[PDB]
């Protein structure tokens, strides 16, 4: 039973740069029978690869594979914007066939500042007897960032939840969002309540709060 | 050309049977074509399942008996077709089900590997998503903007099943709008936002529409 | 240095690749004796092994594709570059394109054209005055009663030679050196798919070049159920290839007992016109027994269902449409061509497992002027032949189309096919394919070399 | 005659050898049943000049000084001979084929026979 | 391919094996891309049968037991394969070229494989 290893599992990457996703067998192949997938965020994978060096009919001259022993890579030169997505390595030597981690390829641009947006509970959340309080994340890059939450002065763990959409289409970004979730009873024990956030655009710490 | 038909959303819960169907379109017979079942966890890898090759149904040492794959050749009224049956359903089963199909007849193609292959066609894909929850209708709150320049958005809470459709002002505003991708919410219920950035009167509103629960409820959104 | 093998050549190791290459007859030796002045292909052709050889491969599994068979693409364009090897030496009909003067023969409403021109003799001077008889189909009027050739205006003619046969003889395929061909063992095989027993073989069985339409002519016989074949099934554009288990008998006959004129159009050529009919006056017909063409539907229409379903109502029907090769069933009989009209036969309407006298018959027509395989620049003329002519064959199977009008759930209809001869030739290659030995081979072992 | 082939390679060496073998006037025909055995015979002396100058020089087995890389189908012995067989073989081996030709040739018969007329002249 | 017939026979020994290699139903032109294959076929077989009744029953470079006359090019080792070329070479043993192949089919391969039949009883 064969493990796929694949570096790195994410990447920056952009426009005309040469891609090259490496990875790795558990134990060596020979014969070379090793596939690669490209994956579009919400469609199906497509073949692109098999036999290691062997490129399937319809597909550009841009990629290039390379297969010797326990160590695979893919060779992505030319990178264009269709290429970026999730790409998979598999191996058909043995029965079962297993793929890898997996890679994703993401957009490079210059990295871009939060707009931090605090939003409070609406009334007739209140009346359920819940409190949702919902810190806003808008376009920024890279899609790494940290959102912490500070009642009163004072960290919370648990009952947090946070969202992340997919890297935009133009712009390139991405948008974050986080959810607190709270009963009311607990919820009128406390006054202040803080979102602080931590990120490569704002090179410096930055906290939205209200005074409700 | 090739082209693979699956069946539609499967939600089902635990301990029953799900059967899954793939149409086959441009295959000549499943003789020179060997079909593959591959699924795909959410956020994770895909995993080989299981495969029918030269008329002989086989599956990994993971789902060995527990999974059945059958198939019917091309017939006078509909192309090639195969099924999925898993019985037992469990929490770990709901990835994405992709059916799959590869050319046998190149007997020195690099595609396969004695049972083992490689897959050149793949199809929609179908998701069975099990859990014992029951369908309930969607709460939503909208979020008032407090005051640089402004942001306004509406909070959709407690629905299930998935998904859901939000829209705003029916349309009319596409620009600027990102809807935040559902979050599994500790109680099982799922919960997402959709928020639009705004400059500086125009008076907005959600357009919700829940096709499990039929709600197609609309709430609108008020500065404080 | 690090141990331990070496590399050794092994020369004869048992590895094949699907390739192509180019294929000679066989002719079993005993065609030679046959005479009558190269019957057919067989002249220089090849006699067959006493004994063909078939190796059967144990533990073996190769798949099989006959639509894709490059075996059908060599033997289709044979039978035409056999044919136009045959006209080359034989007398051209060149100046038969003289004025028509026709009148009808003494019933059936006068099929027969009895035709009076001139004709250029052996001296250059003086013309010649004779009278022949063709058929309505060989002839065209022009605006008495004038006619002529009909194949004058698309074409130019030619007539065969009295001394050669169409007679159709058994024609084993074979491979050159380094190569093999496939035989496929198994008694149900649809031409497409894996095939669990397979043996290899020098030469092809017996395989007999009947040309024929909408009827496979002295085929080879299915084994157990009969066979359903077809490139694409769903799609009514590709046509349905089927497989008899018992072969049915099928009479035809010329019910005109004729003459040769023998006319000579010299120096040295010699044309034979068609003489006066003496005998029954008939148009030719074609014998089919009721009873063993019921049997072979009822099992056939079972296996339709296969496909189309458990339940369902399949109707048989004439043609459609289309050139005379297309509409009838056309083949050759004692160097007769006739074209039959098979509306008699595909005359029924079936239920789930069954369908609601001594004989039956086809009227026939007769055409001696021939353009087959849509040839153009070359018209074979069908030299007449003395006396009655009688021939049984078996029926082996069919060419078939399905309707594209649909309402596809509600019922289905079949109409024989043709076109294509290919198909015909598919009949009796689905089982073989061609494959190339690759003997050179490499092995690691420890005896390295002094 | 190919009997073996679905056999195994370590069956397969013993029917090694049945593998190694099985007018004229017409302007027609003529060359139907003569452009089939002509390329025949040069197909046959196409594998016979590659075993000549290979460390062969004679038909069915030879063996050479060619060491066999692991990169080349890393396996067991009796995993190759004793367990598989060789359509299965030929088809690993398709990428290294074109590698392993070379050796023979080049490293051999051509540093061979030198290292041979070295070797004889004391 | 010929890359030393300009050098000298000392530096050509290294590249000699490069040397070594390098519808049809038309009624014309037909026999025009045969004929000169076919000659071809009979030009390379007729100097392979040369390498077998001679000393050498192999490709590339043998040896044999038939000694250098001094009537014959009488030189300098070191005059031929280092100071001289191919071309060159063949241009003075024209003459004795024919006296040559005299001394290896029957000199040799008939008084040798004799006289190892002699040899191969004891
Ligand atoms: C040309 O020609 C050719 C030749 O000639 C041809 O071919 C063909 O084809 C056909 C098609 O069409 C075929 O048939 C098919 O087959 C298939 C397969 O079978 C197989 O398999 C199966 C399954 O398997 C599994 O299971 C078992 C149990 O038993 C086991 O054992 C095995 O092993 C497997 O397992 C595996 O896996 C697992 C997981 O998964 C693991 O764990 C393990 O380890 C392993 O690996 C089976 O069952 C079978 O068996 C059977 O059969 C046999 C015979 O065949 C036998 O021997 C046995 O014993 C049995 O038997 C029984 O059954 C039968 C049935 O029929 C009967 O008959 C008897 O009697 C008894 O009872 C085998 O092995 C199959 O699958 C198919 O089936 C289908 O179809 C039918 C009609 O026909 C029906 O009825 C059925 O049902 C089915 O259907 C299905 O599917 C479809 C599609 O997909 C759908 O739609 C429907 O609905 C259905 O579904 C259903 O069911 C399911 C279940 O199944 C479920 O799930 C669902 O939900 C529903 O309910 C068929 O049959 C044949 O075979 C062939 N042949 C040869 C020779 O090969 C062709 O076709 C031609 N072409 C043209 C064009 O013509
Ligand atoms: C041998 O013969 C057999 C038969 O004798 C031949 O079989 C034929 O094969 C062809 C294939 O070449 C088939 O045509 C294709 O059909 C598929 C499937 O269509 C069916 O199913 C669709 C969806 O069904 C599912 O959803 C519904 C809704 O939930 C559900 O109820 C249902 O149960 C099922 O779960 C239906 O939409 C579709 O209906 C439509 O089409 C009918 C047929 O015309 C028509 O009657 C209906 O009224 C309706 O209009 C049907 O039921 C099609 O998907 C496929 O379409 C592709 O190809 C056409 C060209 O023909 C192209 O114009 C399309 O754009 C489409 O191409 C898309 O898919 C490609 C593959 O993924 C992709 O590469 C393309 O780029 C493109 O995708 C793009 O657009 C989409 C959005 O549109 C986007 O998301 C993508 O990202 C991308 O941008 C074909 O029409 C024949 O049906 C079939 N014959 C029969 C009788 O069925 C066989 O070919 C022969 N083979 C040989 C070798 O001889
Ligand atoms: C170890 O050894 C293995 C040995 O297999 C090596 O694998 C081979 O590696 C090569 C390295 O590049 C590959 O070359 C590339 O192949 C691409 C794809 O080739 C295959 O797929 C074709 C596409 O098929 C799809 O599309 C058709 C048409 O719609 C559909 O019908 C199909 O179903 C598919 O959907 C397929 O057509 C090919 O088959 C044809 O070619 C092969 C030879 O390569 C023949 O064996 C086949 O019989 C067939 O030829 C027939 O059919 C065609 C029409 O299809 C006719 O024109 C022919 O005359 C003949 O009748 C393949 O199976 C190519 O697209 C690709 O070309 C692009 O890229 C190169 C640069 O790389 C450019 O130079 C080109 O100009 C073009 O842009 C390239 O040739 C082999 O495909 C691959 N597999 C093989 C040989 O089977 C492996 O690499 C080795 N490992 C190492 C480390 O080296
Ligand atoms: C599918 O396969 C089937 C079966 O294989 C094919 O059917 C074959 O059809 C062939 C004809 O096309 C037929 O060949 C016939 O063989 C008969 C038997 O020959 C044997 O017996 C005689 C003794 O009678 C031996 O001497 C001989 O050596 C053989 O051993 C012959 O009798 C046939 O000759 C007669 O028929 C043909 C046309 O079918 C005429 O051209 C021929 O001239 C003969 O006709 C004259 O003779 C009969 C009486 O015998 C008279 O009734 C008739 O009117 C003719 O008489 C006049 O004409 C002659 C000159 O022509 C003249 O001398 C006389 O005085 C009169 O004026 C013919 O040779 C095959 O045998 C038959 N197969 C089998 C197994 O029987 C079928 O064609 C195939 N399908 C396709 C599409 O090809
Ligand atoms: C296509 O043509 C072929 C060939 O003509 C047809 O196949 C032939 O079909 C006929 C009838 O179906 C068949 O003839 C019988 O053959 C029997 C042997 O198999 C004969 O024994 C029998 O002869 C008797 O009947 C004749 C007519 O009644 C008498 O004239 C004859 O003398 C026989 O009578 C005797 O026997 C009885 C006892 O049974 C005795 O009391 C009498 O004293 C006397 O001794 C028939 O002739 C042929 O055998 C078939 N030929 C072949 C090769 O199979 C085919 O049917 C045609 N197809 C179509 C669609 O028309
Ligand atoms: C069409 O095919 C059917 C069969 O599906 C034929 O039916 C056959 O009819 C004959 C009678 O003409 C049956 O013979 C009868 O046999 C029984 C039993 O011995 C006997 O009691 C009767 O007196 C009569 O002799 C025959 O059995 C029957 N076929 C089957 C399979 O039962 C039919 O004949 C065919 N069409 C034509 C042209 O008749
Ligand atoms: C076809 O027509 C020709 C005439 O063009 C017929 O031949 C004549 O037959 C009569 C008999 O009634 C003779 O008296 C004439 O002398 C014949 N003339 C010639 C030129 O031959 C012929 O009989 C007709 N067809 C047949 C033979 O029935
Ligand atoms: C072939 O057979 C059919 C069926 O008998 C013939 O169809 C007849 O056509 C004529 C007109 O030519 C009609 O008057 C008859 O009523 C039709 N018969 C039936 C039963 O409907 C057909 O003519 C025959 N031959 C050709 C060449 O079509
Ligand atoms: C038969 O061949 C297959 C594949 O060539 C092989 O896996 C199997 O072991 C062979 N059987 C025997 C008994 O050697
Ligand atoms: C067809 O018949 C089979 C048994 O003969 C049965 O299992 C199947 O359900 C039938 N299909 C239908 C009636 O659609
Ligand atoms: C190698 O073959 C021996 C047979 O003696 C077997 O015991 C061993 O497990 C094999 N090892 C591998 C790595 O294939
Ligand atoms: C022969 O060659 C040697 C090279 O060592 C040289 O010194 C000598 O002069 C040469 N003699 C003749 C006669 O060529
Ligand atoms: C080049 O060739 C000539 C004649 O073939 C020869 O005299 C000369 O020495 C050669 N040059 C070298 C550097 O060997």
């Amino acid at each position: 039973d064969i493990q796929m290893t694949q570096s790195p599992s994410t990447l920056s990457a952009s426009i005309g740069d040469t891609v090259r996703i490496s990875c790795r067998a558990s134990q060596s192949i020979t014969g070379n029978w090793v596939a690669w997938y490209q994956q579009r965020p919400g469609k199906a994978p497509r073949l692109l690869i098999y036999r290691g060096a062997a490129l399937l009919g319809g597909v550009p001259s841009r990629f290039s594979g390379s297969a010797a022993g326990t160590d695979f890579t893919l060779t992505i030169g030319n990178l264009q914007a269709e290429d970026f997505g999730t790409f998979y390595c598999q191996q058909y030597d043995t029965y079962p066939g297993t793929f890898g981690q997996g890679t994703k390829v993401e957009v490079k641009r210059t990295v871009a500042a939060p707009s931090v947006f605090i939003f409070p509970p609406s009334d007739e959340q209140l009346k359920s007897g819940t409190a949702s309080v919902v810190c806003l994340l808008n376009n920024f890059y890279p899609r790494e960032a940290k959102v912490q939450w500070k009642v009163d002065n004072a960290l919370q763990s648990g009952n947090s939840q946070e969202s992340v959409t997919e890297q935009d289409s133009k712009d390139s970004t991405y948008s974050l969002s986080s959810t607190l979730t709270l009963s009311k009873a607990d919820y009128e024990k406390h006054k202040v309540y803080a979102c602080e956030v931590t990120h490569q655009g704002l090179s410096s710490p930055v906290t939205k709060s209200f005074n409700r | 050309q090739i082209h693979l038909v699956q069946s539609g959303t499967e939600v089902k819960k635990p301990g029953s049977s799900v059967t899954v169907s793939c149409k086959a379109y441009g295959v000549n017979t499943f003789g020179l074509y060997a079909v593959n079942w591959v699924r795909q966890a959410p956020g994770q890898s895909l995993e080989y399942i299981g495969q029918i090759w030269r008329w002989k149904s086989s599956a990994s040492h993971h789902f060995r008996g527990r999974v059945l794959i059958s198939a019917v050749d091309l017939t006078g009224s509909s192309p090639p077709i195969s099924s999925l049956e898993i019985k037992n359903l469990t929490s770990d089963d709901t990835a994405v089900y992709f059916c799959t199909t590869t050319s046998t007849y190149d007997k020195w193609s690099g595609l396969h590997h004695d049972g083992v292959m490689a897959f050149s066609s793949w199809g929609q894909g179908t998701l069975i998503s099990v859990s014992a929850a029951s369908t309930k209708g969607p709460s939503v709150f909208p979020l008032a903007p407090s005051s640089g320049t402004a942001a306004l958005g509406c909070l959709v809470k407690d629905y299930f099943p998935e998904p859901v459709t939000v829209s705003w002002n029916s349309g009319a505003l596409t620009s600027g709008v990102h809807t935040f991708p559902a979050v599994l919410q500790s109680s099982g219920l799922y919960s997402l936002s959709s928020v639009v950035t705004v400059p500086s009167t125009q008076t907005y509103i959600c357009n919700v529409n829940h096709k499990p629960s039929n709600t197609k409820v609309d709430k609108k959104v008020e500065p404080k | 240095r690090a141990e331990n093998l070496w590399v050794t050549v092994y020369y004869g190791v048992p590895v094949w690749k699907d390739a192509e290459t180019t294929l000679f007859c066989a002719s079993d030796a005993k065609a030679y004796e046959t005479e009558k002045h190269n019957v057919w292909a067989t002249h220089a052709c090849v006699p067959t092994d006493p004994n063909p050889q078939e190796i059967h491969l144990e533990n073996v599994t190769e798949e099989f594709n006959m639509w894709k068979n490059n075996m059908v693409e060599q033997m289709h364009t044979d039978i035409i570059s056999l044919w136009d090897q045959s006209l080359k030496p034989c007398v051209k009909l060149t100046p038969l394109c003289v004025t028509l003067q026709c009148t009808n023969v003494t019933d059936m409403r006068g099929e027969l054209k009895n035709c009076s021109f001139n004709m250029t003799t052996e001296l250059r001077d003086k013309k010649q005055k004779v009278y022949s008889l063709f058929y309505r189909l060989d002839v065209v009027q022009i605006n008495n009663k004038e006619y002529r050739l009909i194949n004058c205006n698309t074409s130019a003619i030619t007539q065969a030679c009295p001394k050669v046969s169409f007679e159709p003889i058994p024609i084993h395929y074979c491979a050159p050196a380094g190569f093999a061909i496939l035989k496929c063992k198994d008694k149900k095989f649809n031409g497409t798919g894996p095939c669990p027993s397979v043996s290899t073989v020098q030469c092809t069985h017996g395989i007999k070049p009947v040309v024929s339409t909408q009827l496979l002519l002295n085929g080879s016989l299915a084994e157990e159920e009969v066979m359903i074949r077809s490139e694409n099934i769903t799609n009514n554009a590709k046509n349905i290839l089927v497989q008899f288990n018992t072969p049915v008998q099928i009479n035809c006959t010329r019910p005109n007992n004729n003459t040769r004129k023998s006319i000579r159009i010299g120096p040295g050529q010699a044309f034979y016109a068609t003489g006066d009919i003496i005998g029954d006056i008939r148009q030719a017909h074609c014998n089919v027994s009721k009873a063993t063409w019921n049997e072979t539907l009822g099992k056939v229409v079972k296996q339709l269902r296969k496909h189309f379903g458990n339940n369902t109502i399949i109707r048989f029907a004439n043609s459609s449409g289309g050139d005379l090769e297309v509409t009838t069933h056309s083949f050759n009989c004692g160097g007769e061509f006739f074209y039959c009209n098979t509306s008699g036969l595909f005359n029924s309407t079936w239920i789930s497992n069954t369908s609601v006298n001594d004989s039956i018959t086809l009227p026939c027509r007769i055409k001696q002027i021939i353009n087959m395989w849509q040839r153009i620049g070359q018209a074979m003329y069908a030299p007449p032949i003395q006396g009655v002519i009688r021939c049984v064959s078996n029926i082996t199977g069919l060419i078939l189309t399905r309707d594209g009008g649909s309402t596809n759930s509600t019922t289905e209809t079949f109409r024989p096919g043709g076109g294509d001869m290919r198909d015909n030739w598919r009949s009796e290659l689905y089982k073989y394919k061609v494959v190339k030995i690759e003997p050179l081979g490499v092995a690691p072992t420890r005896c390295k070399r002094r | 005659f190919l009997g073996a082939a679905g056999s195994t390679m370590g069956a397969a060496s013993m029917t090694l050898t049945v593998q190694a073998r099985n007018l004229l006037k017409l302007t027609v025909w003529g060359i139907k049943q003569l452009q089939a055995r002509v390329l025949a015979v040069e197909r046959y002396l196409r594998d016979q000049q590659l075993l000549g100058i290979w460390g062969c020089s004679g038909k069915l087995i030879c063996c050479t000084n060619v060491p066999w890389n692991s990169s080349w189908s890393n396996r067991n012995l009796s995993e190759i001979w004793d367990n598989m067989t060789w359509l299965q073989w030929d088809k690993e081996i398709s990428n290294y084929t074109q590698i392993i030709y070379g050796l023979l040739e080049e490293s051999q018969n051509q540093q061979e026979k030198n290292e041979q007329d070295l070797l004889a002249l004391d």
